[PDB]
């Protein structure tokens, strides 16, 4: 069946043909897990030279099954080959696909695999600061990937390249108030929640950037970074007493004027004001009753803040 | 073309999941 | 001032502060201070390095750049700006090209902006640019100038009508971006023959 599939490929170079030639050859590839290395380096090789879009496009979308399929299958030379094309091509929507392609491989054995300053690093940090959203997203990712994975003290240059990524992609992402901007945000919130578990010292910084940040976000930005600020502290709770006077402003300020979509906002800030207190609550918790008695008629809020506080 | 990936995995906010009892909790006591 | 910013950020919470406050400009652009840091920037570069501090640094110089060039993509017709902000990368490149400072994320995201502004732009002569690609392919070298020339041409033709056919020096062309095996060949034939194509791509095929 390679064989036959290879003929076709080779005998049959319409875009049609080849997209269903090249996909039915993955599936194969991945059912029998043989010639799954050689599969995956005639899938580089297609993207690498085939100038058709959609052709590029299926290659990408065939790696990411192989990616999640076999990651431990992918050799050195592969990666680098990925990484050289993701560098060298022009266009914004392929780059963005192998970048989720590397970015799956990276939160698997891949990433040990690979391994000082290679293409994969040098292409992450340029992707880190790139103007789409979404190439940003995947290439902070990838950093934070190799950052929390590799303990290698090699590579502990990138670990503020990190943290700055992650919170430059906050400034970007806060106020869009967008669905493809939240997506990029969750991610974001997601590598910063990894970042402070893999490596404790960075929290800190982590922490203040989400404080900085919540007082010029939009609501639906700002509940998920106090869903990011949750996690972090329900994990790691003696950042919880640096956190308590920007979360309990905030508060106040949300509260005055909390309408429609702030009854989220006031949950998931109650719930970051108990989880980020190791104690009991004396005048908090009198500026907390305060703020539900004079304007939340909501009682399905104050429910799931009693919730959050038992 | 995308994947979903959740912020906080223990955060009782996410509507995942939506059961009777907290539906008519809700529908009861929300104004 | 916004000078004594500068000095002060890269040779750290204040970079944040700027941060904020370009992030909200650009909120407020949008819905609807970015002028007076690049033009600050810009009166620095005039003097003298800084750029080796941004070198050294930039997890900090490569996102406010990020920042600048949303602000130039969100109102490109804001003229002074996006020229200003063309100045000051080339000033960089100029700066930094030197073998010594070796590689970096900085350079490569100064040489996207600066690829990504020199797009934007049209091209006079349909023929001439044809025969600049023709013969910079014969030699094979200067490939970032055969990409710009073929975006060039690209926009060109997106935007021009069809200047003289010469089918002879398109076919040359084609066969030598085949054999270059440069990216924008598809973009370049769909330019070409949405404007003979057939007897074209007939010769080629048999070749």
């Amino acid at each position: 069946a390679r064989q036959l599939l290879q003929q076709l490929v080779t005998s049959y170079p319409s875009t049609k043909m080849v997209i269903v030639s090249l996909h039915t050859f993955t599936l194969l590839a991945a059912s029998s897990l043989v010639d799954t290395p050689k599969q995956i380096q005639l899938l580089l090789q297609y993207l690498k030279n085939d100038p058709r879009k959609a052709v590029k496009r299926l290659a990408i979308q065939d790696l990411k099954l192989l990616a999640n399929k076999t990651p431990h299958t992918w050799s050195r030379e592969n990666i680098q080959a990925l990484c050289e094309c993701a560098l060298q091509t022009p266009y914004d929507s392929l780059k963005l696909g192998m970048l989720s392609v590397l970015s799956t491989l990276s939160g698997t054995i891949a990433i040990k695999h690979y391994f000082r300053s290679s293409d994969l690093v040098k292409l992450a940090q340029e992707c880190c600061y790139h103007n789409n959203r979404g190439i940003a997203a995947h290439g902070v990712r990838v950093l934070t990937n190799i950052t929390v994975s590799c303990q290698e003290k090699d590579l502990l240059a990138l670990e503020q390249d990190a943290v700055f990524g992650l919170e430059s992609l906050l400034v970007l992402c806060s106020q869009d108030d967008s669905p493809g901007a939240q997506a990029t945000l969750k991610i974001a919130l997601n590598c910063m929640v990894k970042l402070a578990k893999g490596r404790p010292h960075l929290s800190q910084s982590v922490v203040e950037t989400l404080l900085t940040q919540l007082h010029s976000a939009q609501d639906a930005a700002r509940i998920l970074m106090c869903h990011c600020l949750a996690a972090i502290a329900m994990q790691l709770p003696v950042l919880g007493d640096g956190m308590l006077g920007d979360l309990m402003e905030l508060y106040k300020v949300i509260g005055r004027s909390a309408t429609d979509k702030q009854q989220e906002l006031l949950v998931s800030l109650a719930t970051v004001i108990f989880v980020a207190s190791q104690k009991a609550l004396s005048v908090e918790s009198k500026a907390v009753i305060k703020q539900q008695l004079e304007s939340v008629s909501n009682g399905w809020t104050v429910y799931r803040i009693a919730r959050q506080a038992s | 073309a995308a994947a979903d990936v959740s912020v906080w995995e223990e955060n009782w906010e996410d509507d995942i999941v939506q059961d009777d009892f907290n539906q008519q909790l809700r529908l009861e006591m929300e104004r | 001032d916004l000078a004594g910013m500068f000095l002060q950020i890269f040779p750290r919470p204040v970079a944040l502060a700027l941060q904020q406050a370009l992030g909200q400009e650009l909120a407020r652009v949008v819905q609807g201070i970015t002028v007076r840091v690049l033009q600050a920037l810009a009166t620095l570069l005039s003097s003298p390095a800084l750029v080796m501090s941004m070198h050294r640094s930039h997890f900090l110089a490569c996102p406010l750049l990020r920042q600048l060039c949303q602000y130039q993509r969100c109102v490109p017709q804001d003229t002074g700006f996006s020229s200003l902000f063309l100045k000051v990368l080339l000033q960089m490149l100029q700066w930094l090209d030197s073998p010594g400072v070796e590689g970096g994320p900085l350079r490569a995201q100064l040489r996207m902006l600066a690829s990504q502004a020199s797009a934007g732009r049209r091209l006079s002569d349909v023929r001439g640019g044809l025969l600049r690609l023709a013969e910079a392919l014969a030699f094979r070298q200067d490939l970032e100038v055969v990409s710009s020339t073929v975006r060039a041409v690209i926009a060109t033709l997106r935007s021009g009508e069809q200047c003289s056919v010469e089918p002879d020096l398109i076919s040359k062309v084609l066969q030598g971006l085949i054999e270059v095996r440069s990216p924008h060949l598809e973009e370049l034939l769909t330019a070409f023959f949405s404007a003979k194509p057939v007897v074209v791509v007939s010769s080629l095929l048999l070749q």
